[PDB]
């Protein structure tokens, strides 16, 4: 009965995955004055279903690696973290109600990056090594900001529950207390996803292009869930929704609807902007974002001591 | 009978995902490089047909080989091709990749692509239009369409 | 990160260009020069025919001139849509590009139009342009140009004031004016350095001394101000193609000499004189006086210019192509010393180099 | 007649300078970018839905070729040549004779389309407008050599598109 | 224990779909490739600075793990002494962006 | 026009719907039609245990009122 | 010192904010009226058992019921 | 409200085909299911619409015939099965059907 649970979690994470590569070619398409695909299925319902079967039966490019083991366990990570980052998350109930579900999403996400750091030196390019190394870098840069951006926030929550961050936004959403938080918050989202105007592993080749068609399908829908599920995580941080206890799915529409929401405005700044050079996101974290985020941390401290609203530890 | 019905509906679905999911890597040589950048514009758009604008060449179906093909880069048309995973395709668009064209009698020009790669669809014009292009693409996915792959397994 | 040495091996697009023009005709060689800086085909149709009529001592009608300012304009829109649009799609902003191709479509409906091709026209021609405009084809050039400036407005909005944007071209290819001079650059690559100069200006050709327009100068010689030249440039390529379909005189567009330019088939069809002269046009051509010009106009890339050889035959004895890309990637390796491996592909933008008219 | 592209200097009041930090802090120009971008998701696109519906085109239009009959059968081209004098890439190869009644016909009419750079010399040069540059566009092959038309072929193509050729002429002999 | 069966469903998951990646096109009989980057054969060069950001990392990690029981720390009765200390220790992390800036170690990565 | 990317988000959406909605219904199903107990800290975990013995039944989701008292 | 101000605001207006925010953050729960009352809710929660005393037979600020009138009371909190 | 008017011209198009089963004929055979005015058919089932209130580019279409020449079209649609009669309208050479 609870195996059910976990398999209604993540079959339909895949199945939304599947469909947010729809949407993001068909809102892609209608921002650049085209259609996206409406050919394949019914307003394009079958071009995941079509994709997914030619990437499954693509050739493996059948590369040389340095090693067998991390190249089969690259995926494996990925997919693994991919899935395990939703599991904590409370959509109003958790699957795993976690007293700690914050600080363990902050480190399933940190250990994502050996996923890049394991892909890039099981590719023999030493190209591709070097575009693993500026990704991992860039990544663990943009999950300073992440850490103490979350502090911040949690310091209004008084725990690491996640389900109790439903009971501090019930007068009013947090992004209005944390609304820079927020901003910087969600660009480091946006940073740590590897999505543009962050995205050089587009930019001129990145750490899995010497992975076969199938394990490429793997790690873009790793990248996918990733996405959507700190869209729902930054969904249920500032813009928590109202719960009525006996009405449960009251609660699962409103963070749905926000979190597509929030889904599409990632497509939406993907569709709107230059690339930053490396350096020039280098410069945005080190010297733009995490100035501001050390003085609104020291501000999110000694804020509900000179108020007096210091929430509850329970 | 029972395994021909199989291979024939599954051959049916896998050239049905294989056709409906096109990527193309389009060698962007002269001038037939605009006229597929028309065929990708809002009002022809490839994409709305499941083919992508620029896959990367470690992952992509077709190769467009459009424009001239000199023979300074006909190595490098035929590394990126011994590169692309089967099942490729090459598509050729235009004069130039189709037989040397305007620059057959040239010293420096390979006389059509076809002397480098195996070709599967000749889209000829000067440039062809985006049009005429996608025509070809369409003709490439029915030409796909009758693969018998499973059929022809099954009866060897 | 940084450029220490930019080593750009071309040829890539050597097609021998310029030795098929040897053995063939001026009407035969003509469609080369669509296909060089192709892109900008009429531009390049348009100094291959100032060339030859310089050589042949007689001018277009002046229909035809003002035909050929109005379709040089209209190139000049699809070259500066494909410049701007493709020097933001490689640095990352891929919908401006989107949204200007279809104004782009509408203009290679223009030129099949009045040639029946969309890129590769063979229609300015030395003697005027092959052939009169069709009937309704200026009220549809006043539709475009009537909503053209909002889509240069919208493409502004994307580009220019976002700091993305700026922090990719502010500080990159800067190019001083007395380098920009003395490494042969042409176009917006002298003009963003501050350097008062166009060809339509100083050394004017077919009817750019009666059309009125402002020439964009930058200010610091950057990616930047190259692209704030090249928006304004479509600014004032508006502003020339109305002048031109409000001042577009009657009269023929072919030069009225039947042996330069061919006569009308009904003429043909009925005289004997066209008929002779008919032949002789399109099997052997007209002869060209001896002598070498060197003819250049101002392509929307710089400097398009031809050395032009004659023998006295009907076929050239050489013919030389100056192209701007030649010395404009000439320059990358100096204006990429110091910059990053992401500040090149934007000079590399910047530069508006198209390898069939780089290569020949 | 020439105009300063950035060459404005910034006003350094309170107000400017507030102004310029509350667009470098509140991200006012992506807001602006976000926005155009919006606002071209509510507009309908510009795709057409090809097969089923057409780009434009012109009777100008340069496509597939095409031998051209009189309004008897007898076809125009009485093998002079000019064609494949004209013809800037030497598509066209033809070998002539006087046929059974002594009319100059040819026997030999090669276009190689694969050479062909579709610019329709041969159908200005062409005297009795037999050779035409017809308006398909959508014929292309899966063998190289199906491109390599021979008379028998562009006659067929004539008899095939006459009836779209002859109504394009009839709408542009006038500016030729 | 619900989380040990989640974690081994997603690990289950997650080998299956890889297994299905890299064996279903291995049952097609495609061709044997021969196939004879930017470097041609060159020795990876190191670069000082990707090393430099990445200990800075480490280093604000450290000073991260230090700040993370800080909603924990708000419920105390010291809450002086607990001010003191949490400004501190972010002025100590910003102490060391202050060092890391102005000594030229965040350049050509800013 | 723009409703056309509509049903994939509406495809998207609902499976977006299904796993909070999913345990909603699991928990109230595998907890006696209520929420599933929620134990962060071990006075909770006790009286929880404590609801378990107390049930007779080995279940902590079947309560017991006055009627279990005399 | 205004010039400076204004200077720094027009270049680097993130370093402005930074350190605005951050000289609020360190003076401004020493001038807050509410700072006390942080301090007194966090000893007024109960985390542990209010462990009685022996009664001797001299305590009168000790009260024998929790609704008796001596002892601390929050109404403070209640109105605040 | 004028999202009532879109729906009703919605359930409009779905009567313009025929109902239902047309409508989807239509819309898996088209990927577009907006009615026009029928133009004309030519001698091979190929039928012809106008709406000249479509932008121009969609404002002339053709539904092709699901058989021409022995061939089943009913899902291989082809550019080229046009007769050059109609070819210059459906290309805009003309006017003129
Ligand atoms: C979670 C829900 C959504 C949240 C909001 C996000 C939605 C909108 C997203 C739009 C698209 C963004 C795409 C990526 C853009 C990346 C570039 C970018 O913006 O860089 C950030 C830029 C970077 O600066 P820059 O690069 O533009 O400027 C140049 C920088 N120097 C000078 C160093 C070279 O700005 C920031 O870092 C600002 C972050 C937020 C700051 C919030 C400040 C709040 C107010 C403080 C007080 C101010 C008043 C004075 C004191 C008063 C005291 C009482
Ligand atoms: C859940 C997401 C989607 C999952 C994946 C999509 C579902 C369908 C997966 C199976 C697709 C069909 C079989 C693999 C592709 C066959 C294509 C191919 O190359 O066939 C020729 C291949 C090879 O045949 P061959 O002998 O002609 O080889 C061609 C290469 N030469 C001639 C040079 C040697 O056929 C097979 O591999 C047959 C294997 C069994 C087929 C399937 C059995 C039933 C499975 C259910
Ligand atoms: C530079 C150091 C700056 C901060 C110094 C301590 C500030 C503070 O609040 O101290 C009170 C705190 C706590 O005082 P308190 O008054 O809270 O103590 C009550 C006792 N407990 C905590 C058990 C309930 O520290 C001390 O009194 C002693 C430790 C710090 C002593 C000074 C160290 C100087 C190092 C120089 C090298
Ligand atoms: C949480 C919900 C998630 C939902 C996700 C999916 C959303 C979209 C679902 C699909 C919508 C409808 C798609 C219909 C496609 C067209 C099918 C069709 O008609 O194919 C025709 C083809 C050939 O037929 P033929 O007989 O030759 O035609 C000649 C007629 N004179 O015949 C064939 O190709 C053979 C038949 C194939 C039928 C395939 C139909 C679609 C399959 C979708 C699978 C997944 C559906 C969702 C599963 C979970 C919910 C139940
Ligand atoms: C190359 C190898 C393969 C790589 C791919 C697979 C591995 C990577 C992805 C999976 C990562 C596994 C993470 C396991 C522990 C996660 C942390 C954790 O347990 O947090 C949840 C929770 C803490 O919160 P709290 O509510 O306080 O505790 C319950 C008290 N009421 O604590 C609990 O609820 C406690 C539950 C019981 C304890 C669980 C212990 C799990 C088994 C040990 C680790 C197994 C994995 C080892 C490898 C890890 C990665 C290297
Ligand atoms: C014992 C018998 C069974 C044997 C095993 C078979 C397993 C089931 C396989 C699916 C059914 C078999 C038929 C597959 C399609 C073949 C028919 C076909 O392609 O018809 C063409 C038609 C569209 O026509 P077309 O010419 O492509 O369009 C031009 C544009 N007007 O195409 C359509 O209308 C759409 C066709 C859709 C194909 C089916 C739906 C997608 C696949 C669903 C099953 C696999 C899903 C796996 C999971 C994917 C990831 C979530
Ligand atoms: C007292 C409270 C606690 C204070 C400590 C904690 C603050 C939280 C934020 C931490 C920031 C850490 C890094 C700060 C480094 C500052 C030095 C610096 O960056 O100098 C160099 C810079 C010129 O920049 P450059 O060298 O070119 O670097 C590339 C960017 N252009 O030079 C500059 O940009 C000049 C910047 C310095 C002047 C800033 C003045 C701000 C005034 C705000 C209002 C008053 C605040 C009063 C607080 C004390 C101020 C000293
Ligand atoms: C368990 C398998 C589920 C299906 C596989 C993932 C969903 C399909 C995504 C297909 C896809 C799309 C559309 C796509 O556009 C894309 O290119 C950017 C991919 O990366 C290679 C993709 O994988
Ligand atoms: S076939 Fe002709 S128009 Fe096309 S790229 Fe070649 S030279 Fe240019
Ligand atoms: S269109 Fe031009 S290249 Fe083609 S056959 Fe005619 S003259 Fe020759
Ligand atoms: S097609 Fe015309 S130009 Fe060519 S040989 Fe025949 S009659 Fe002469």
């Amino acid at each position: 009965m609870f195996m059910i649970n976990v398999l209604t979690l993540i079959i339909p994470i895949l199945l939304a995955v599947a469909f947010l590569t729809l949407v993001e070619r068909k809102v892609l398409g209608y921002m650049q004055f085209r259609k996206g695909p409406n050919v394949v299925g019914p307003y394009g319902l079958l071009q995941p279903i079509a994709d997914a079967i030619k990437l499954f039966i693509k050739e493996p490019l059948r590369p040389a690696t340095s090693s067998i083991s991390m190249f089969i366990l690259a995926p494996i990570l990925a997919l693994t973290l991919a899935l395990t980052m939703w599991i904590p998350l409370p959509m109003p109930y958790p699957l795993i109600n976690m007293n700690l579900g914050v600080l363990f999403m902050l480190a399933m996400s940190s250990l994502a990056v050996y996923s890049i750091l394991w892909s890039g030196w099981a590719s023999n390019s030493k190209y591709a090594l070097i575009g693993a190394l500026r990704a991992v870098a860039q990544t663990i840069s943009y999950e300073v900001t992440l850490a103490i951006i979350l502090l911040s926030v949690l310091l209004m929550n008084g725990s690491f529950t996640l389900s109790t961050l439903i009971i501090t936004q019930e007068q009013v959403w947090l992004i209005f207390p944390a609304w820079p938080l927020a901003m910087m918050w969600f660009i480091s989202t946006l940073a740590e996803t590897n999505r543009a105007p962050f995205d050089l592993t587009e930019g001129e080749s990145g750490f899995n292009v010497e992975y076969a068609a199938g394990p490429f399908a793997l790690f873009f829908m790793a990248e996918y869930a990733n996405i959507i599920m700190m869209n729902i995580f930054t969904t249920t941080l500032f813009l928590g929704a109202f719960h009525n206890p006996y009405m449960p799915e009251l609660y699962t529409i409103n963070f749905t609807i926000k979190s597509l929401l929030l889904s599409i405005t990632f497509l939406w700044i993907r569709a709107s902007y230059p690339r930053f050079r490396y350096d020039q996101l280098m410069h945005l974290l080190w010297k733009n974002f995490l100035p501001l985020t050390l003085a609104l941390c020291m501000w999110h401290v000694s804020l509900p001591i000179l108020l007096s609203s210091i929430p509850p530890q329970t | 009978s029972r395994g021909e019905y199989v291979v024939a509906k599954l051959d049916d679905l896998i050239n049905w995902a294989r056709r409906s999911s096109l990527w193309p890597m389009t060698f962007g040589l002269a001038c037939c490089a605009v006229e597929m950048m028309h065929m990708a514009a809002p009002r022809y758009d490839m994409d709305r047909f499941g083919v992508v604008f620029r896959a990367s060449p470690r992952q992509s179906d077709v190769m467009i080989v459009a424009g001239t093909l000199t023979n300074k880069m006909a190595p490098a048309l035929r590394k990126v091709y011994d590169q692309m995973p089967e099942p490729r395709y090459v598509v050729s668009m235009g004069s130039c990749a189709n037989g040397g064209g305007y620059y057959h009698y040239s010293y420096s020009v390979v006389r059509g692509c076809d002397r480098i790669v195996p070709v599967d669809i000749y889209v000829p014009g000067c440039p062809p239009t985006a049009e005429a292009l996608l025509y070809g693409i369409l003709q490439l996915q029915k030409k796909i369409k009758r693969e018998k792959r499973l059929r022809i397994w099954y009866r060897r | 990160e940084m450029v220490r040495k930019c080593d750009p091996h071309i040829g890539l697009l050597h097609r021998g260009t310029e030795k098929l023009i040897e053995y063939k005709t001026y009407l035969q060689a003509l469609p080369y020069f669509d296909r060089l800086d192709y892109v900008s085909m009429m531009c390049n149709e348009q100094a291959y025919s100032l060339a030859v009529e310089k050589l042949l001592n007689i001018q277009p009608p002046p229909r035809a001139q003002w035909i050929r300012v109005l379709f040089g304009e209209i190139t000049r829109l699809l070259n500066h849509i494909m410049a701007v649009t493709t020097h933001a799609l490689d640095i990352g902003a891929m919908t401006p590009f989107f949204w200007m191709f279809e104004e782009r479509e509408k203009m290679f409906e223009f030129y099949e139009r009045v040639s029946g091709a969309r890129m590769h026209a063979a229609y300015v021609r030395p003697g005027g342009v092959h052939q009169d405009l069709p009937l309704g084809l200026m009220d549809d050039i006043y539709e475009f140009s009537k909503n053209f400036s909002l889509r240069i407005d919208e493409l502004e909005e994307m580009l220019t004031n976002n700091r993305i944007w700026r922090n990719r071209t502010v500080d990159i290819g800067v190019v001083t004016a007395e380098d920009a001079l003395n490494y042969g650059f042409s176009g917006v690559m002298l003009r963003g350095s501050g350097i008062q100069w166009d060809l339509r200006k100083t050394q004017p050709y077919d009817v750019y001394d009666q059309v009125e327009f402002d020439v964009p100068i930058g200010s610091r010689g950057d990616c930047y101000d190259r692209y704030l030249c090249r928006v304004e440039e479509m600014r004032q390529s508006i502003r020339i193609i109305s002048q031109c379909l409000n001042k577009m005189p009657p009269g023929e567009i072919k030069v009225d000499d039947a042996k330069v330019s061919p006569p009308k088939r009904a003429e043909m069809k009925t005289s004997m004189e066209s008929l002779i002269h008919h032949f002789k046009l399109y099997t052997e051509g007209y002869q060209v006086p001896p002598g070498a010009t060197y003819t250049a106009i101002e392509a929307p890339k710089g400097e398009f210019g031809v050395y032009l050889v004659s023998d006295g035959s009907s076929r050239p004895y050489r013919c030389k192509i100056k192209a701007p890309g030649f010395a404009h990637l000439a320059g990358l390796d100096k204006m990429s010393k110091g910059h990053m491996l992401a500040d090149v592909v934007a000079i590399i933008g910047t530069q508006d180099i198209v390898f069939g008219e780089v290569d020949r | 007649t020439y105009k300063y592209v950035n060459l404005r200097e910034p006003s350094m009041d309170m107000k400017s300078v507030t102004d310029r930090a509350a667009q470098t802090l509140l991200w006012t120009e992506l807001i602006r970018g976000l926005g155009m971008t919006l606002s071209y998701l509510f507009r309908e696109p510009a795709t057409i839905n090809y097969p089923f519906e057409k780009g434009p085109l012109s009777p100008r239009f340069r496509g597939e070729h095409a031998l051209r009959r009189y309004p008897s059968g007898e076809e125009r081209c009485i093998a002079c040549k000019l064609c494949e004098a004209v013809c800037p890439a030497q598509a066209i190869t033809i070998e002539a004779e006087p046929r059974a009644d002594g009319s100059r016909r040819t026997t030999r009419y090669d276009i190689d389309m694969t050479k062909c750079i579709y610019c329709g010399f041969c159908q200005e040069a062409c005297p009795v407008d037999a050779i035409v540059e017809g308006p398909n566009f959508e014929f292309s092959t899966e063998t190289h050599e199906e491109l390599l038309y021979n008379k028998e072929k562009l006659l067929n193509n004539g008899d095939k598109w006459e009836a779209e050729i002859a109504a394009n002429i009839q709408a542009d002999y006038l500016y030729r | 224990m619900n989380l040990m069966i989640t974690l081994l469903t997603n690990f289950t998951l997650a080998t299956l779909l890889v297994t299905i990646a890299f064996w279903l096109p291995q049952l097609n009989v495609y061709s044997e490739k021969t196939s004879p980057d930017p470097m041609g054969s060159a020795r990876l060069p190191f670069s000082m600075k990707f090393f430099l950001v990445a200990i800075t990392f480490l280093l604000f990690d450290l000073e991260i793990a230090l700040l993370l029981p800080l909603p924990w720390a708000s419920q105390t009765t010291n809450l002086n002494t607990m001010l003191t200390m949490a400004l501190l220790l972010i002025f100590l992390l910003a102490v060391s962006l202050a060092y890391e800036w102005t000594q030229k170690g965040l350049e050509w990565t800013e | 026009m723009w409703f056309e990317v509509l049903p994939g988000i509406a495809v998207m959406g609902v499976c977006l719907f299904i796993p909070g909605m999913a345990t909603a219904r699991i928990h109230r199903f595998s907890n006696g039609g209520r929420e599933k107990r929620v134990a962060h800290y071990s006075y909770q975990w006790y009286l929880m245990e404590r609801d378990r013995r107390v049930s007779g039944v080995n279940r902590y989701y079947v309560s017991k009122g006055l009627e279990n008292i005399d | 010192v205004a010039a400076f101000l204004k200077n720094v605001w027009a270049k680097e207006p993130v370093l402005v904010a930074s350190f605005a925010i951050a000289g609020l953050a360190v003076i401004l729960p020493t001038l807050s009226p509410y700072t006390k009352y942080s301090l007194m809710i966090n000893r007024a929660t109960p985390y542990n058992y209010p462990v009685p005393l022996r009664d001797d037979g001299n305590m009168p600020d000790v009260p024998s019921h929790p609704q008796d009138p001596q002892g601390p009371s929050l109404e403070w909190l209640k109105r605040l | 409200m004028e999202l009532l008017q879109v729906l009703k011209r919605g359930l409009q198009q779905v009567s313009g085909h025929g109902g239902l089963r047309g409508y989807l004929r239509v819309l898996f055979r088209a990927n577009d299911v907006r009615v026009g005015t029928l133009v004309g058919e030519d001698k091979y089932g190929n039928k012809y619409y106008e709406d000249n209130k479509q932008f121009f580019g969609r404002h002339r279409w053709v539904i092709y015939t699901t058989e021409m020449n022995g061939k089943n079209t009913f899902w291989d649609v082809d550019g080229s099965m046009v007769p050059p009669e109609w070819h210059r309208w459906l290309h805009c050479m003309t006017d003129d059907p």
